[PDB]
């Protein structure tokens, strides 16, 4: 933490560190902070929930199926191929 | 160590004879 | 790596292993103070990693 | 500015007065607020560190075993609740009770 | 969210372990910028989910 | 309490056996057969923590209890009994400390042993004590567990007295002594052959065998004596040996009074010395044959033989040459009964 | 999106090949690597003095557990007993029985740190917020039957550092 | 029935549907059923015997270039005339997707490797045989993974104790680690959480 | 300790505004009262 | 009203490498090097 | 319905009687080797004996089935994987003994 010293120190690592000097941390966050009062949520309006809409685990349902074999054509893919990705845009290199 | 006393408490034959 | 845990120490309680993402989306809120200290390390990261 | 620091080394050994005995166990130096409190002795500080602020000092009759420069000091044998939580920078911008 | 967000992978050529190292450091440097977006837009609201 | 459970070593047993001086070979051993049943034993130190550290694993969380104490101090012994349902006592010493003069080792500690068993209501006491412990010139040791032998069955008459016929381990002072008298060169033998013969029983049969003695109901006031299946002859045993140890083997004869000249140079280390004069009489004394004692074979037990044993006990000493070899091969020793 | 690491190449330009040249007979890279850890002699050292500093930690932060009172110097706990069933490595064990005065309680409420993971469910179960996990962290001992801890352990822990605690808690709850 | 509900994208699942069609056609000698999850994840059934020859043309194109296994997942079920149930997952690179192929298999019917078809399998074909009873015929060399040595019993097999039926310990009068029946402490607990009242009509099978 | 006054029915958390537990209703007054697990009994 | 922490602002943070160009001509150092030995030897 | 190997007893019990060669001609290796201090013969007979443990096993496939994970014990030794503490394993050494009696199961415990 010294004139004498950083100006050699800087100029062995020929990044000059005292921008960042990033090895520690001289004044970060202050660690006492004031009352969160905190995000109420979507659903706790009082005036129209009703469960029998909001529920999720309520609209599972059996698996859809086909066959059941135990029970012109055309060709087709699982899916559209997707494209080739563009290169990067800003730094085409490493 | 153990703590929570004893279970069964079993009876124990009296003293006196007969 | 010891900073990076300082936070998991900030918001989980714990150093690592930070039972901290739920099935229902995640645990407590993380704190106020937090996103700013992590402003003020990840500017700085990009130096170290560079030096490495 | 060499000068400065040397000077700053002499006026830290007559601060702390007898510092030899404080490097000879706490291990030096600078020192700073020196509050106190807790069952004995204890200790406080203030500088340029998240880490290296709020030091400690050992009670030198400490607990019961006498416990001081050259001896087997606790890491247990900071003071229970209240300083811990301005030392770990829990609240550390609350100062201990 | 990774819909929204935006990164660039990086890809290997030869297939040795060096080429395996750089793709190590890229990603990092490539998850440094996902943290500047991740930081820029980090909306207000609940974070567990609502159903009880 | 009562035993519960299968024997294992999560089981309980009534047993709070409590082992004095196990520190040594026995009863390491012993204290293992307590710990496979899962009973509870209150080994006490006289010593230092540390070489008690091993014993640690033996026991089951609560099980092992270490306790400090001090075979002088009257209330100190009181200490280790004092919820002991029975109390062991496997101390011994060959070399005489200072200290601990030769006599109290083998008096006073089994006395004061004894009759605090008598106070603490102690539901039984055991004792242990050469074969040869009666009385004899040479030897101190012979003479004064005799004397301790007679004072604990003269303060708890009740106890049975251990009489073992010389146990062979890997942990051994004994056969593994005889095994580094190669170091100084040859084996000294008073006049060779049948000078002095040897019997001698398994560690691990002495060890099942006192457990089962506190598991024999019979096993009271009789004065147990332990012996191996096995007759041997010391000059032919020791040729034994170094015919597993495979190191050169050469007897050394010699007249009987230059050896204790041995024994009083070697006495002189002020830590613990290979030789005693002691020790020269624990030499040349032959076992007597006498099997009409309660034994060990009364407990149901069988002796295991030496001649399958010797060969774990002292490939530590084998050269590299020869440290991997079948014990087959040395040929089992011929025996003399 | 996909970028290439390496892929580019070398001039052949000969200016650039004398460059390449010394530098493989003059090692540049090798001496700047190493101007490199010169460079990080000079910065100020990271440690700690621990004991006599400690590390920083959080509110949040999970340690010693300990069973709690309230200011009226009654306990807390009344044994709904989840804490045992809630905990993954069921550390806990519980033995409730009536209290004279009919108010439930607990007989033996135990628990071991051999098996405890502290994964801070059970502070998380209470509804009477009895137990806690607490700010201490450290209590390495000796010997295994000491880690079992009995019910009046956990009091006395709760007795030790209750200012402490109900400090976090205080500086917590709201973003529970 | 927005903001908590995934919205579950209907395209994805015709595809999935035609497609599962598509080899249901093209291929009809073992494809017992093509069920879609509706949460977009195909999966058809496989005759254990058919295994080779299902997953060969799953890597084979027509749209099938599913290279690469996932994992090969084998779930136990106590129940059912064969109690072993085997999973394959599969990843198509180009078209981006996954489907998960599966069979079933006797406690003693010796199935086949398909190490050769996935490429990617032989580490498997020895964890399921050491996790269970099942063989894979035609693997190079079926062993021991996820175990101590002995051992014997498969885990996994649905029953099976947790506990096992062994510990180690080591033994001073031998002086060595051995192998000893459980006498467990503490007791696993077990709680029966399970509770009455059906969450799930949607579900629920017919009383019969 | 002793025991607040009542007439009739009242709250009782243990004092602690979602620190303490969970909110209950006593319900007496002249007669001694609750409780949850606070103990503060209404017998005023 | 509530608060919670969304960003207050944020600048951008650095990522791409910034290797300098440091060092210099390899001429220069066959130069520097033989003129020391020239030196030398004489 | 397919058969792992052999078809039909027999054709199966020769495979084991192979097996036995392998592992009777291997264990005199294997003392030396592992420095066993077993008795040479015993672990031998132990051997005939563990053959003995399922010599009653009737099934088709049950037994190639056996010999598979017979193989794969004597595949370990002859590796050098297990050890002496896995190997010496068999001979349940350090277990208290447990007789069969009625009576004598009956003083020791609550039993089945
Ligand atoms: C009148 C004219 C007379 C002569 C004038 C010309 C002088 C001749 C040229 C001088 C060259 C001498 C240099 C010594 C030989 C260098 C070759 C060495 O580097 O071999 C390489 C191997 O390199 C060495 O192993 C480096 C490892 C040494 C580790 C220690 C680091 C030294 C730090 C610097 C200390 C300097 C102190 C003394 C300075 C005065 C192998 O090359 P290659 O296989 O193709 O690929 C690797 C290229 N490298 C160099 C980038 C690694
Ligand atoms: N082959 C044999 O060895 C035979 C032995 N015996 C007898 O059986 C007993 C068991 O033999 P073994 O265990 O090998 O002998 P050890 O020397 O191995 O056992 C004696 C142990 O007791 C401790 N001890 C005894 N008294 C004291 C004391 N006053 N102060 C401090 N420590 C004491 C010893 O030292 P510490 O615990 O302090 O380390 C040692 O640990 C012996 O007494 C022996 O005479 C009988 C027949 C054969
Ligand atoms: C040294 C100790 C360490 C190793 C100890 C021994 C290792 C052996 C491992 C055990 C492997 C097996 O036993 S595999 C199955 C063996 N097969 C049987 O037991 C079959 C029993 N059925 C029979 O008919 C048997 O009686 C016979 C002997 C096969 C009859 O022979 P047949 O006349 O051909
Ligand atoms: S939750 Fe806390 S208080 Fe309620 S029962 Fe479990 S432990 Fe006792
Ligand atoms: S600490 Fe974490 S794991 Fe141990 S009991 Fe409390 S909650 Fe369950």
């Amino acid at each position: 933490a010294t004139r004498v010293i950083q100006l050699l120190r800087n100029w062995a690592s020929g990044r000059d560190l005292q921008a960042k000097l990033q090895l520690r941390y001289q004044e970060i966050s202050k660690r006492t902070q004031p009352p969160p009062k905190l995000p109420v949520g979507p659903s706790h309006k009082l005036s129209n929930n009703y469960y029998c809409t909001r529920d999720g685990r309520r609209e599972a349902m059996p698996p859809s199926i086909v066959m059941s074999s135990q029970k012109e054509k055309k060709a087709v893919t699982p899916a559209p191929p997707i494209k080739r990705w563009e290169l990067s845009k800003d730094q085409p290199y490493l | 160590y153990s703590t929570t006393r004893k279970k069964i408490q079993e009876w124990v034959p009296p003293s006196t004879p007969y | 790596r010891e900073k990076m845990f300082e936070f998991y120490e900030r918001v989980s309680g714990a150093r690592m292993h930070a039972a901290y993402i739920r099935p229902g989306g995640v645990h407590q809120d993380l704190p106020l103070g937090l996103l700013d200290d992590i402003y003020e390390f990840s500017k700085n990261f990009s130096f170290r990693i560079d030096e490495l | 500015m060499e000068l400065v620091q040397v000077l700053r080394r002499g006026l830290q050994q007559v601060s702390g007065h007898g510092g030899l005995r404080g490097y000879l166990r706490v291990l030096f130096r600078a020192n700073d607020v020196r509050v106190g409190t807790l069952v004995g002795e204890d200790k406080y500080g203030n500088k340029y560190y998240e880490d290296n602020k709020q030091f400690f000092g050992r009670h030198r009759w400490v607990i019961y075993t006498t416990e001081m420069n050259g001896r087997d000091t606790f890491w247990d044998v900071d003071g229970s609740m209240v300083p811990p939580e301005w030392h770990r920078w829990l609240h550390c911008m609350t100062d201990d009770p | 969210v990774y819909d929204q967000v935006e990164f660039d992978v990086p890809i290997g050529s030869r297939g040795d372990c060096y080429d395996r190292y750089l793709c190590r450091v890229e990603e990092m440097r490539q998850s440094l910028r996902i943290i500047s977006q991740c930081l820029n837009k980090m909306p207000p609201g609940e974070i567990k989910v609502d159903d009880a | 309490l009562i035993p519960h459970g299968k024997g294992g070593r999560s089981s309980v047993s009534g047993i709070v056996a409590t082992v004095f001086g196990a520190t040594g070979f026995l009863g390491r051993y012993v204290v293992n057969h307590l710990g496979r049943m899962g009973s509870q034993v209150i080994v006490p130190y006289r010593c230092e923590p540390y070489d008690t550290m091993h014993l640690r694993p033996m026991g089951d969380l609560g099980q092992i209890i270490f306790m400090e104490w001090n075979g002088k101090d009257k209330d100190s012994i009181r200490k280790v009994v004092e919820h002991s349902n029975v109390v062991i006592n496997l101390v011994g010493r060959e070399w005489e400390t200072k200290n601990f003069d030769f006599e109290d080792v083998f008096v006073k500690i089994p006395h004061a042993i004894a009759q605090v068993s008598k106070e603490a209501g102690v539901e039984k006491l055991i004792h242990i004590s050469h074969l040869n412990a009666d009385i004899k010139s040479p030897s101190r040791y012979l003479r004064s567990k005799a004397v301790g032998e007679k004072e604990v069955r003269a303060a708890f008459p009740e106890a049975t007295i251990i009489k073992p016929s010389d146990i062979f381990g890997r942990e051994d002072r004994f056969l593994n002594y005889f095994a580094s008298m190669r170091w100084f060169g040859g084996v000294p033998l008073i006049s060779l052959g049948k000078e002095t013969v040897k019997q001698p029983v398994y560690i691990v049969d002495v060890s099942k065998g006192i457990i089962n003695a506190i598991k024999d109901p019979d096993a009271k006031g009789k004065t147990f004596a332990f012996v191996g299946p096995n007759r041997y002859l010391l000059f032919d045993l020791v040729q034994y040996i170094f015919a597993v140890a495979y190191r050169p083997f050469l007897p050394y004869p010699l007249p009987h009074f230059a050896y204790r000249w041995v024994g009083r140079l070697f006495e002189v280390s002020p830590f613990e010395p290979w030789t005693t004069r002691d020790k020269v009489e624990r030499v040349h004394m032959s076992d007597m044959t006498l099997p009409h004692l309660p034994g060990l074979e009364d407990l149901g037990i069988q002796a295991t033989p030496l001649e399958l044993k010797a060969i774990e006990v002292l490939r530590r000493h084998r050269t590299y040459r020869w440290l991997t070899s079948e014990m087959e091969d040395v040929k089992p020793a011929k025996t003399v009964n | 999106t996909y970028k290439f690491v390496n892929m580019r190449e070398p001039s052949m330009d000969m200016k650039s090949v004398t460059d390449r040249a010394a530098q493989t007979l003059l090692w540049t890279e090798l001496v700047r690597g190493l101007g490199m850890t010169l460079s990080y002699l000079f910065r100020e050292p990271a440690t700690i003095n621990y004991p006599f500093e400690k590390g920083p930690l959080s509110p949040r932060f999970r340690g010693e557990h300990a069973l709690r009172r309230y200011p009226s110097g009654e306990e807390r706990c009344i044994a709904c007993k989840l804490c045992e069933a809630v905990c993954p490595a069921q550390a806990i064990t519980i033995e409730a029985e009536p209290r004279a005065d009919g108010s439930r309680r607990t007989t033996r409420y135990d628990i071991d740190m051999t098996k405890c993971i502290y994964c801070g469910f059970c502070q998380e179960a209470c509804p009477v917020d009895a137990i806690v996990e607490g700010p201490n962290f450290e209590f390495s001992t000796e010997t295994h039957e000491e880690l079992l801890y009995n019910k009046e352990k956990l009091l006395n822990n709760g007795d030790k550092w209750e200012a402490e605690i109900a400090a976090n808690i205080q500086a917590d709850y709201l973003y529970r | 029935t927005r903001p908590t509900i995934r919205p579950r994208n209907d395209v994805v699942h015709k595809q999935l549907s035609a497609f599962g069609q598509y080899v249901a056609e093209i291929l009809p000698k073992y494809v017992q059923q093509v069920q879609v999850s509706c949460f977009n994840e195909l999966e058809i059934f496989i005759h254990p015997d058919g295994v080779i020859p299902v997953l060969t043309f799953l890597r084979d194109h027509t749209n099938a270039q599913f290279k690469s296994l996932a994992d090969l997942t084998a779930v136990d079920v106590p129940t059912r005339q064969n109690r072993f149930e085997i999973v394959y997952n599969l990843l198509s690179l180009r078209f981006n997707s996954r489907i998960r192929v599966k069979t079933y298999t006797d406690e003693l019917t010796p199935i086949e490797s398909s190490v050769t078809v996935y490429k990617a399998a032989n580490w498997y074909e020895r964890e399921i045989w050491d996790m269970f009873g099942v063989f894979f015929a035609n693997h190079p060399d079926l062993r021991r993974i996820l175990t101590d040595y002995g051992f014997e019993g498969h885990p996994f097999r649905k029953d099976f104790p947790l506990s096992g039926y062994v510990e180690l310990r080591y033994d001073d009068e031998v002086k060595r680690v051995v192998a000893e029946p459980v006498e467990l402490a503490q007791e696993f607990r077990k709680f029966d959480l399970n509770s009455p009242w059906e969450a799930f009509p949607a579900y629920r099978q017919p009383p019969e | 300790p002793v025991s607040e006054v009542g007439s009739r029915v009242i709250s009782c958390d243990g004092g602690g505004g979602a620190l303490g537990h969970p909110r209950v209703y006593i319900n007496l007054d002249k007669e001694t009262k609750t409780g949850t697990c606070g103990y503060c009994g209404l017998q005023f | 009203k509530q608060d919670m922490p969304p960003p207050g602002g944020y600048g951008p943070i650095d990522y791409k490498r910034n290797l300098p160009r440091r060092g210099l001509s390899g001429y220069s150092m066959f130069a520097v090097g033989i003129g020391t030995l020239l030196f030398g030897y004489w | 319905v397919k058969p792992i190997f052999s078809r039909d007893m027999n054709e199966a019990k020769r495979r084991v009687r192979e097996l036995y060669r392998a592992w009777y001609r291997e264990v005199p290796n294997t003392v030396h080797l592992f420095q066993l201090d077993i008795s040479v013969k015993q672990g031998r007979d132990k051997v005939r004996e563990m053959f003995m443990k399922n010599a009653h096993v009737t099934d088709p496939r049950v037994v190639d089935l056996l010999v598979i994970k017979g193989k794969m014990e004597l595949e370990e030794t002859i590796n050098v994987w297990k050890q002496r503490t896995h190997i010496m394993r068999f001979f349940h050494e350090t277990e208290a003994p447990r007789p069969t009696d009625f009576l004598s199961k009956f003083y020791v415990g609550h039993d089945p």
